[PDB]
This record gives structure tokens, sequence and C-alpha cells, in this order.
């Protein structure tokens, strides 16, 4: 996965677009500085996602997030005006023992009290459609979900088919591990075997 | 037992008297072979309305009479197909011999089926007529009347929408209330011309028949209409036509001693033709699963819309087409007003390729027409007016088709592409073009390798406009431009027949050999 | 003071509501993706907004309302309790005190002799009939004597016979409302009509003929009528506006795209306005029913609409029942819920028809044109309930169908007797493709006055209209003499009123599905300041194909800015 890492490193197909899927925010700080420059869209998925809206004075209720990096992501909102995309439908359970999701029918964006998030909707699903769809290049590395249970895995799985279903020339890549599953079970134009390969490459 | 007995008998109605549980409608069987109606009940006496005679029985006062009980059912049997046949399932006509045993046995006025029994009108009726296809669309579950003045062509319009079913699945039932035996026949004949006989019912009520059967024709029709629909087939009934019901039932009405309202007619003639107009639609999967397409015929009287009956039908009905007597007197034929007629249904009820390929006729139409009008008064006329003048009339020579011409659907979104495309101007009011151009399309996506899938791709998928863009610049147009210029000759001196043909490639001795070898004019890459 | 102690008190789908109230300040907005932007915009019902400035100021001037700041601030506080003032009272229960049969039979109208009764028969009431495991509703409508009444289906006549046992509790027809009744579909006698099982509806038994007023004075106090209902429709909102708790009347149809007017009508109270809407269908096509059902389940607001569908195949009592029971419904959401309701009627023509019916087979003399002598009294029967009260306001949009376009009908000059405005919908535009197909000049509303709009409002709409009469009037001249036999002055006329007729052209929401363009909620500051700017011919420069189905003026400028530039930049 050498070439796969340096050719669309170095001369990528702008404009391209990001999916960064983590727990953390901290986990993939470094990466993000250097997309902050490789690109101009950005998908975040996972936790991080939800770390960036309690930055963004938004009601989570208890949904892990590194409050460490609350103020980093709220001081890089304000530097970077038009570099985020954040998803606004969830599919949310307050336990976590596969729980049947509950929607939010008006105002998705705040998650209520009591209530906690695990993957994202198909609202959000098709605000991320249309910018992977526009855009040339991803490097899709995060199960933006939850793959535990299939409760809060259909958002992971409906990306990969979307990404997946884009007909033409678009170059992909992989750099998570659970994205790999997720890769591997679906049955990407070349996805590296290990996602620390990439990872390394781009930190 | 005969528990009723015959007291008077006045303008052909029977009063009987017995004690009964007596019900609106209710079958009173007065022989093996004669049987009524009730209109009107007391506690011990009726009214009733024979449907049928017997020349050897002779109803007199104080004849006996059985009072059934239920109202009345008509049977199916499994010879109705390429018959003529009475409101009691009597064969008149037929081709096949009877069973002598019932399919089934169905009410003639059940209830329209409720609003969770329903599903959406979304797949074409094919009528056959390249306006009606392509301007005022009909859906498989849509009822569409036909309106207009005598003579102007809506039995026509009607028997084209059946005769394009023959390479299709839709069972074909035309009732006719009032009519003539001879034009019955004729219609008959026509079916059997066209080879649409083994699917097609009529179910006939003449102008000399009893007033009741004139009035339960159109209710029987559409029962075996919906023991047709149960089975998830698709049907398509014409009833022609419904003024003459409206007239049947207030002569019932009016001999019985119900009060007269507006027109004379009874006060729930409303409601008779409306919970008729009401069980015809697509139904679901569980509710049988089928459709029925209705197409009622309303005679105006000099085009005067604002009559009782025409308001009701066009209250009733999801659309409307116009038959214009001045629009006949112009020549045109089949002379719908386009200008008049509306279709709620809309694109919904087309094709994604047909919806795509007749996008913008209405506006095309409208101003032309207006500029038509205008015509006589004006003498500076712009460009663009001479344009769009050029263009209308090229639509109005295209819409102007033979009696019984069917002209498939895809056929009609292809002439419309190539009218707004420009590639239908280059001709001076010459129609022999149009002819040959149809040919050639119709041997082209029927009698073909290739074509057959293109008409296949174009029925099933709605291709976007570069797709359609290489269909026509690569197999359509050099094939059609050859066509042309061998059967057209001076088309060639033509500055714009060329101006627009240049960039289209030369296939003249690969379909010159074709022909040579005996192919129909219109094949091409024969591949097989 | 304590949140807490708040929550105890809102219930769940309460605060999952009031999650739409609370505020975001410029900051909070400025820190939002673009989508984020959209999907809060879209909550709150203004459409979609690509800019992020416009879109930013509008939730601003939105969140600045005096309605949305109140709603805010009350969100915050404990649940306050809607005590009542003059509520809807259920019905009585009773037994069964009348027994009878059925004596004589006709089409519709069945004869009742009453054997065992305890008191006596009053008007309007209902016997009930049971056959075949079904029953049947008969209304009286006159009584020959104490033992004889005649009576008249509500429904399907099909298995009623001589001697068919008939039982009433001596009450009108009753149905079941409340607010579990949002979001399902029922008919006028509260048959339900949206799945096979028929899942029973929750709610109190209430009578929709019977007012329970206090006295005739209390039906004078009631509040004229002063607000004006916003829509986000440019046509409306400038030229046409709408009364609060008044009457509108839409006339017109068949391919003018009228259905979705009535669509996005609805879905901008539901969502703009957070009211609820009532949907009354008097003689409803069993299609047209079927898809407006399916289209208000797939865009989100059946859950706030509640539908009741007097079908076309139905009896005419039934259909004469439908628009009372509509009427009976808002009156319920009103008084006893406090929330101001948007009543929908189709077709009023409908409803006039269906009385007349009634009458002809109760054998009383036609009046003119073979209608009914009770036409007016019964237009006023029903719509003297649609009023405005301390409560809220009952706004009603009614859609009427004029037979052969004759104005001077008699069901015409009834409906007319009523309306506020009047929306009247062209074939002719509609034929031009110009949409929502709303004809500018011979519709009025008597809302366009200085009690009620500003004089910069009255002002632009009398500068439209009369450039819009004279750019068609000069149109005619235009077609035949042609464009340089016209003066310099009326050439700029001419210009003006053409983009001034393609600026009125909007795209809607509720038909971005199939337009593929996200429809518009034009506010009315802003369709106002386009009209304005347009007026003073300060765009005469761009050509009219920009105008046609566009936001807001700003649009048409940012965009022919663009495809200039873009141009320049190749050349
Ligand atoms: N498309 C057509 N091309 C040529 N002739 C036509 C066409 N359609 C109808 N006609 C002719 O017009 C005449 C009247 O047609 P048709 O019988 O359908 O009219 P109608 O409106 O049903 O009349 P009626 O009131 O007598 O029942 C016939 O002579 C028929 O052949
Ligand atoms: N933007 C549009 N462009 C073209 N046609 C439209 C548009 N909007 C609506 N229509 C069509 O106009 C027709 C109007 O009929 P409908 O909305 O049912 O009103 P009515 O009930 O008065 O006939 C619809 O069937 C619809 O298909
Ligand atoms: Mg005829
Ligand atoms: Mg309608």
């Amino acid at each position: 996965e050498i070439k796969n890492l340096d050719k669309a490193l170095s001369r990528p197909e702008r404009p391209i677009v990001a999916i960064l899927g983590g727990a953390k925010v901290s986990d993939k700080i470094g990466v993000l500085n250097n997309l902050l420059k490789y690109v101009d869209k950005i998908i975040i998925g996972g936790a991080m996602a939800y770390t960036f809206l309690a930055a963004q004075g938004i009601g989570i209720g208890k949904s892990l997030v590194e409050e460490d990096k609350i103020d980093l992501a709220r001081e890089y909102l304000k530097n970077n005006l038009d570099k985020f995309v954040l998803p606004i439908d969830y599919a949310l359970a307050k336990d976590f023992e596969d729980v049947k999701p509950f929607y939010n029918l008006e105002n998705t964006l705040e998650i209520p009290n009591g209530y906690m998030g695990l993957d994202i909707g198909p609202k959000s699903i098709e605000v991320f459609k249309k910018y992977i769809k526009d855009a040339k290049t991803i490097l899709w590395n995060g199960p933006l979900g939850v793959t535990e249970f299939k409760y809060f895995k259909e958002g992971t799985k409906a990306i990969a088919k979307a990404i997946t279903e884009l007909k033409g020339n678009v170059y992909t890549v992989v750099g998570g591990g659970d994205s790999v599953a997720i890769i591997e079970e679906l049955g990407f134009s070349h996805v590296s075997t290990g996602g620390g390969a990439t990872l390394e490459f781009l930190e | 037992m005969k528990n009723l007995k015959i007291t008077a008998i006045k303008d052909n109605l029977i009063f009987v008297e017995g004690e009964h549980q007596f019900s609106f409608l209710e079958i009173i069987k007065f022989s093996d072979k004669v049987e009524g109606v009730v209109l009107k009940a007391n506690d011990r006496s009726a009214i009733v309305a024979i449907l049928n005679e017997d020349k050897d029985l002779n109803l007199t006062v104080g004849s006996l009479a059985e009072a059934t009980g239920e109202l009345y059912k008509i049977p199916i049997y499994d010879n109705y197909l390429g018959s003529i046949i009475n409101v009691l399932g009597e064969s008149l006509v037929k081709q096949y011999e009877r069973t002598n045993v019932a399919l089934d046995k169905k009410y003639v006025f059940t209830e329209a089926q409720p609003i969770f029994t329903r599903s959406a009108v979304n797949e074409p009726l094919v009528t056959g007529i390249t306006v009606v296809d392509g301007v005022l669309p009909v859906g498989r579950g849509q009822k569409e009347l036909i309106i207009g003045d005598r003579g102007t062509g809506k039995t026509a319009i009607a028997l084209n929408a059946m005769l394009a079913q023959e390479n299709t699945d839709v069972i074909n039932i035309f009732i006719a209330i009032g009519k003539k035996r001879d034009e019955i026949v004729e219609i008959y004949g026509t079916f059997k011309k066209h080879n649409i006989l083994h699917k097609s019912i009529i179910v006939s009520a003449a102008s000399d028949d009893a007033v009741a059967a004139r009035y339960l024709a159109p209710y029987a029709g559409m029962a075996i209409a919906e023991f047709f629909q149960q089975i998830g087939k698709d049907v398509l009934v014409v009833m022609d036509d419904l003024t003459n019901h409206a007239d049947a039932y207030r002569e019932l009405s009016l001999l019985a001693g119900i009060a007269p309202a507006r027109e004379a007619y009874p006060g729930d003639i409303f409601y008779v033709h409306s919970s008729l107009l009401e069980r015809g639609g697509k139904y679901g999967p569980e509710f049988g699963g089928g459709s029925i397409t209705i197409l009622p015929i309303a005679q105006t009287l000099a085009g005067d819309i604002s009559g009782y009956i025409p308001t009701n039908l066009i209250s009733i009905t999801d659309g409307q087409i116009y038959t214009s007597a001045k629009l006949f007197n112009e020549g045109t034929r089949p002379a719908i007003d386009v200008n008049l007629s509306v279709s709620r249904l809309g694109s919904a009820a087309q094709s994604k390729f047909m919806a795509f390929a007749s996008s913008g006729l209405k506006k095309i139409y409208t101003e032309y027409k207006y500029l038509k009008r205008l015509s006589s008064f004006s003498s500076k006329i712009s460009n663009r007016d001479l344009e769009t003048l050029q263009k209308g009339k090229a639509f109005e020579s295209l819409i102007d088709q033979a009696e019984y011409e069917v002209i498939d659907y895809e056929t009609s979104a292809i002439l419309f592409l190539l009218l707004k495309k420009g590639f239908l101007n280059f001709y001076t009011e010459k129609t022999e073009a149009l002819k040959v151009i149809i040919g050639v399309i119709k041997v082209f996506l029927a009698k073909d390798v290739l074509g057959r899938k293109m008409r296949a791709i174009l029925v099933e998928h709605g291709i976007d406009s570069i797709v359609w863009n290489l269909y026509l610049n690569h197999m359509i147009l050099p094939l059609l431009k050859y066509h042309l210029l061998s059967e057209l000759q001076y088309l060639a001196t033509n500055r714009e027949f060329i101006k627009k043909f240049k960039d289209i490639r030369n296939d003249g001795r690969i379909l010159l050999a074709y022909e040579r070898k005996g192919y129909e004019r219109g094949i091409a890459y024969d591949y097989k | 003071l304590d949140p807490e102690f708040v929550a105890s008190t809102y219930t769940e789908e309460e605060i999952i509501h009031n999650l739409l109230f609370k505020l975001y300040s410029v900051e909070q907005l400025a820190l939002f993706t673009i989508d984020q932007l959209n999907a809060l915009l879209f909550a709150r019902g203004l459409g979609l907004e690509k800019n992020k400035v416009r879109a930013i100021k509008s939730l601003l001037t939105l969140q600045t309302s005096y309605e949305f700041m109140e709603k805010s601030q009350a969100a915050l506080l404990p649940k306050v309790s809607f005590n009542p003032t003059n509520p809807l009272k259920p019905i009585e229960e009773k037994e069964f005190t009348i027994f009878g049969e059925i004596v004589e039979i006709r089409s519709q109208v069945y004869k009742i002799r009453i054997d065992k009764a305890e008191e006596e028969v009053l008007p309007k009431v209902i016997f009930y009939a049971d056959v075949n495991g079904k029953e049947i509703q008969l209304e009286v409508a006159d009584i020959f004597d104490k033992n004889l009444v005649s009576t008249f289906v509500l429904g399907n006549e099909t298995g009623l016979k001589i001697g068919t046992k008939v039982k009433s509790k001596n009450q009108s027809y009753a149905i079941k409302i409340s607010k579990r009744l949002l979001g399902r579909v029922i008919d006028p006698i509260g048959k339900i009509l949206d799945d096979s099982i028929a899942t029973p509806v929750h709610g109190n038994m209430y009578a929709p003929l019977e007012m329970q007023h206090d006295s005739e004075a209390t039906r004078y106090v009631v509040s004229p009528k002063n607000a004006i209902l916003e829509t986000g429709i440019k046509v409306i909102d400038v030229l046409l506006p709408i009364p609060k708790g008044g009457k509108t009347g839409l006339l017109g149809g068949a391919g003018v795209g009228k259905t979705v007017i009535v669509q996005e009508l609805i879905n901008a109270f539901i969502k703009f306005h957070d009211g609820v809407s009532v949907f009354a269908g008097i003689g409803e096509r069993i299609r047209e029913g079927h898809e407006l059902w399916k289209e208000a389940e797939a865009l989100g607001f059946l859950n706030k609409t509640a539908f009741i569908f007097g079908q076309m195949n139905e009896s005419p009592g039934l259909r004469f029942r439908s628009g009372i029971s509509g009427v009976k419904v808002a009156e319920y959401f009103r008084n006893n819920l406090g929330k101001s309701v948007l009543l929908f009627m189709d077709n009023i023509f409908r409803y006039v028809q269906a009385g007349s019916e009634i009458s002809s087979l109760l054998e009383k003399t036609p009046s003119a044109v073979g209608y009914q002598p009770t036409l007016f009294s019964e237009m006023g029967q029903l719509q003297e309930r649609i009023n405005s009260t301390k409560d809220g306001d009952i706004t009603s949009i009614q859609a009427m169908y004029i037979p052969a376009d004759d104005f001077t009908d008699p069901a015409a000059v009834a409906a007319f007797a009523h309306f506020d405005s009047t929306i009247i919908l062209s074939r002719q535009l509609a034929a031009e493709g110009v949409y929502p197909a709303i004809d500018p000049l011979e519709s009025n509303s008597k809302m366009l006055s200085i009690k009620y709009t500003s004089r910069e409002h009255l002002d632009i709409a009398k500068k439209t209209v009369q450039t819009l009469e004279k750019t068609k009037t000069l149109e005619d001249i235009i077609n035949i003499l042609g464009f340089d036999a016209l003066s310099e002055d009326d050439k700029k006329v001419v210009e003006v009123g053409r983009r001034l007729k393609w600026f009125l052209t909007q795209p809607f929401v509720v038909a971005e599905k199939f337009s593929g363009v996200p429809g518009k909620f034009v506010r009315l500051k802003d369709s106002l300041k386009g009209i304005k700017t347009i007026l003073d011919g300060d765009l005469n420069h761009i050509p009219v194909s920009y105008f046609s189905f566009v936001g807001v003026v700003e649009e048409i400028i940012e965009k022919f800015n663009l495809d200039a530039k873009k141009e320049a930049l190749k050349n």
C-alpha cells in the first residue's frame, strides 16, 4: 500500500474529501492539522463529531467526548470557517444493548436530555453523500457508527455502499481498522491491509 | 311460493301486492325468464320495473309473482370473451360455446372500495392517439371523460383506446346504452378484424330495450370488470354513453312517482353516477392487485358544458377530453380541443421517457394557436414569431392521424423529441414524410433485434438527454435520412434539410443492399 | 430556577418539541456548518439557503420575533395549563329509548314508524339499524306525527328493508374527538379510513350539530379580523393578503397546479406557525384522497393534520356532514386546547350540491336553477362558525369549483357572500408556464388596506397592479404593431411589467422532489423589497430569463453577476 499512500498524497485529484471516522478527536488531530491543508471538505464521523457539537453549544447529554479537544475544535472552527462537515440527523438509543433507534422529528441537531447518540441517520447520510459524490477522491478510515450492534452500524454500511457505488474514476483509500472490517464484510480502489500504515503516513 | 300478485299495470310498471320485506332494487321473479327490480315499496305493496320480456307470458292483473329477497347478481361465464351479451348474461352474439357453469355470481350494486384499498396511478394506458398519449396522459386506474357534441369522434377515440391494447394484457369491456344494433355489430366486426376479439366483451342495451336494462347495463359491465380485477387483471371499460343512462334513470323515476328536480331529473342522479365511477382505480396487492380504467362518454348540445349531467360528470372524473365541432369542421382528425382538455394525473401517468419527451408541448401549442388566430389581423411578424408558427404547424401536422390508427407509445415519444429538436420542419405541409417516418420508426422498434432492445430500454428506464442524443444521432438519424432521401427526392435541394443533416453518417449503400434483399423499409443493423 | 424541577412538568413529547425554541446567539450561529444551518433552517420551516450570511440573518430575524421570543422564554419555566373558557362538552350518556321499524323504502329516503318510546322524538336525531354485522345511521328529517318520521341514510343504504328494527337515543350524530385524531383519516361519522383493522380513535364523543352556547348574545363575542397570515408565497403575501380568522376562496384548478398550493399552505402553517391543520374533504375523490394522505405521510405534515374525508361515492348526507364535522374538529382544537387551526374545505360547490340533493330528495320545492330554498341559510350555518376569539383564530382556506365559469350561479354568489379574500387561478398562466399560476389582476383581498398593512406595502401593491395592467394592455399592441411602434416610456413600462410578472413565480418546497430544485419561503419584507427594486428599473439590464422561478432579488443579481463574470473570464 506504498503506492496508494504516496501517489494519492503527493498528486491527489483535487478536489478531494476526507472521512475521518473515529472515537476521539485527539486520536487523529495530527492528520487533521495536515488534512486542514490537504483538503477543503472534511467529513467527521464518530464521537469526534459529538465533541465538535459539544464545542458548538449543542446539547449532547453524556456522549463520550475529548473535553480537552473541545476548545481546540472550537478554535479550529473559528479559524477555519468552511472546512468541516458535521452530521445533522442521528439514530439514538438511551442504552447500548442493541436498542431500537429513536429519531428526532424536529430540531434534529439537538440531542435531548437523557439520550445519547450512536450513529448518523438518513438525513446525515444524504448530507455526506452530496459531499462525497461532489468530490473526486476519498480516504475513508472510520466507522462513523458503532459496529458492535446492527442498531448503530447501518450508517457505516450505507456510506460504504454510497462510496462503492460512485461510478467513474473516484480514487479510494483506507486508513481505519473498523473501516477495513466493514469493507471486508461488505464484499475501495486499493484498501490498505493495515490502517496503521496510512495513519503513520498521514500523521 | 308466489307471495305477490299484480294489481295494476301503468306505464310499463307492475304494481304488486303482498306481505314481504321489500328492499330497494330487489329482484322479483314473474317467471323463469322474466324478472324485475323494485323502485318503491310500502309495508304491503311495491312498484316494479321489468328487465326483459317473453312472448308467451302475458302479465295481467291477478298474475302471481315471487319475491326473491336478494338484489341482482350477474353470473360470469367462460364465453363472455368475444361475445355480445345482455345485462342478464344471455349471449346475443358468441364465438365459443358456453360451458353452462357460472365461474362466479357478482352483485351489480357493490360499494366502491375505500381509501386504504387503493394504490398510486403511475402506469400508462396506451391510447394509440399521439395527442392523448403526449399531452393528455391516461394512467391505468384513471377516469378520463370524453365529452363533446354529436358526430365529433368520441366513439372513435374510445375504440382506438381499445384497439391499442392488441398486444397488451388489458381486458376490454364496451358497454353500450341506448345505441343502435347496427353500430354495435359494426364495432363487433371492427374488434374481429383488428384481432382483439378474444379479449373484448360487449354489454348491450339498445334503445329498443327495457328502460331498466338500459339503467343496469353499466353496473353489470363494471361488475364483470371487478370480477376480472379481483384476479389481478387490468381492465379498460368504456360507457357509451352516460347521458342515455341518465335519461333512462330519469324516465324510471318520473314514471315511479319521484318528485322532479333540476331538468326533471330525480334528486339522486349525481349519487347514481358517482357511486358508479368510483369503483374504478388501481388497487393494492391484497385487494385484488389489478386496476380498472374507465372512459365515460358525454354528449353536449351546441358545446354547452353547463348542463346538469355534464357538470356532474366533469365533477366526478379525473380529466376531460373535449371534442370540438369547430375543429371538426376545420379538417382536424381527431378533433380534440387541447386547450379545453385537462388531465389531473399529468406526467405521473406517463413513462419517464415519455415524460421527458413531451415536457413542453402545451406551451408550443398555446402560443401557436394564439399566433394563428392573430395572423389574420397583423402585418409585421417577428422572426421568433415566424419560427414558432413553423414549429406549431409542424406539431399540428404531427397529431393528425387516421381513423382506427394505432401509433405506439415510444413512436410518439420519438416524434415529439424530433419535433422539439428541429428535425421535423424541412417539409412544407406534406404528410407522406410523417407517414414514412412513422413506418420506419415502427419497423425499427418492432422488426429488429437491436431496435427491440432499444424499445425495451425506452419502455422500462428513463434515460437522460446525453444518451438520448447518442441514440438519435447514431442510429435513428442516419436511417431516417436515407429513407427520406430515397422516398422524398426534392428534399435534398432544401437548404434546411441539408443544414441540419450534414453531421450525420451516410448509410445509403448498406440499406440499399438490405432493401434489395427484400427487407422491410426501416430495418437496420441485421447482425442475425 | 432548577431545570430538573421544570422537566418534571413537560411531557417527553413536550420537551422534544421545546428543543425547537431554544435560542442560538449570533456567535453560536456562526460556528455551524452550512448543512447544519440548512437543517436548522428547515426545522424552523424557512426552506433552504446556500448562502451562509443570508441563512444566519434569516435565523436571527425569525429568532428576533415577538411570538418566537415569548415561546422560547415559556420553554424554560414549568408547564402552564391552558384553563379553558367556554369549552366543548361531551355528549350525555343515555340508553336507547326509542324503538321502531322501517315501513316505507325509497332511494335514500326511509320512513320509520316508532313502536316503543319513553320520550318524544326530536328533529335531526339518529336511528341505528344493525344489519349483517354492520350499523347504519338514519338522520331524522320530518316528524309527520307522534309515531312517524322520515330519514335519510348516512353512508350506504344496502341491507335496509321493510321491517328492519331501528333504535335511537334521541340524540344527534356524534364522533370521537381528541388530540389523538391528529394524524388519522376518518369520515364524517367517525369511521376509520386508513387501515383494514380500523384501529380505534381515542377521545370523547361530541355532537357536531350542537353549538353549546349559553345564549345568542354569546355568538356576538367575536373579534373582528385584524391580523394577516403569512404564507411565504410572494403573490399571496404581497397582492392577496390572507386574513387571520377569516375566509379565503381558492377559486379554480385543473392542471393549474392547485394541489401544490394546498399542500404548500398546510406545510407552511404546520411548520412556520406551529399550528394545527384540519382538512375536511367534501366530495373528495378516492384517488385524490389517497394521494393526499400518502403525500402528507411523505412530506411529514401528516402527524399534525386531521383528515375528514366525505367520499364522492357516499350518500348526500355524509357529504353534507363532512364540513360540519371538520368545523367541529377545529372548534375542539381551538376551544379546548387553545391552538390556532387552519381549516381546509374541498369542495364548497360539492357541499352546496349535496345540500341541494338532500333537499330535493325530501320533496321540497326547488328554488332558482333547481337549488334548495335554504341554500344561503345552509351556507351561513357552515361559515359562521369559522371566527376568531380570545382562545385562538380559526382561519379557513376554501376551494370552490365554478361550473362553466358562471360567477352568477347561486352557489357561487352564496360562497362569495362570505369570502374575505379570493385567489383566482388562471388556466392561461398555467399554460404559459407561470406558477403558482395566480392571476394578480382579477383577484383581490379585503386585507389590502391601511387598517392592516404599511403604506409602503399598499403603494407597492397598487403600483404593481397598475404596471401589470398597463403591460397587458401594451402587449396587444406589441403583438399586432411591433416593439418599435411604442414610445420609450411604453417600452420601459413593458420591460418593467415583464420583470414583475416573471418575478412573482416561485418554486415550492413540497415540489422539490419533482422539480429537483430546492424550494423557497420568501418572507414578506424580502418580497416587498424585491418588488420595490424591480419597480425602480434597477435590474432592467438583466435579461428576463434570469427572473424565472427564483427566491429573492439578491439571487437574481448574484446569478447575473456570476454568469456575466464567467462569460468574460472565458473571453
Ligand atoms: N380520426 C378520424 N379520422 C377520420 N374520420 C374520423 C376520425 N374519427 C372519427 N371519424 C369519423 O367521424 C364520424 C363520426 O365519428 P364517431 O361515430 O366516432 O362520432 P361520435 O361523436 O361518437 O358520434 P355520435 O354522436 O353519432 O355517436 C364518422 O364518420 C367517423 O368515421
Ligand atoms: N410546477 C408545475 N409544472 C407543471 N405542472 C404542474 C406544476 N404543479 C402542478 N402541476 C400539475 O397541475 C395539476 C393541477 O391539478 P390539481 O393540483 O389536482 O388541482 P385541481 O384539483 O384543481 O385539478 C396537477 O395534476 C399537477 O400535475
Ligand atoms: Mg358515438
Ligand atoms: Mg382537487
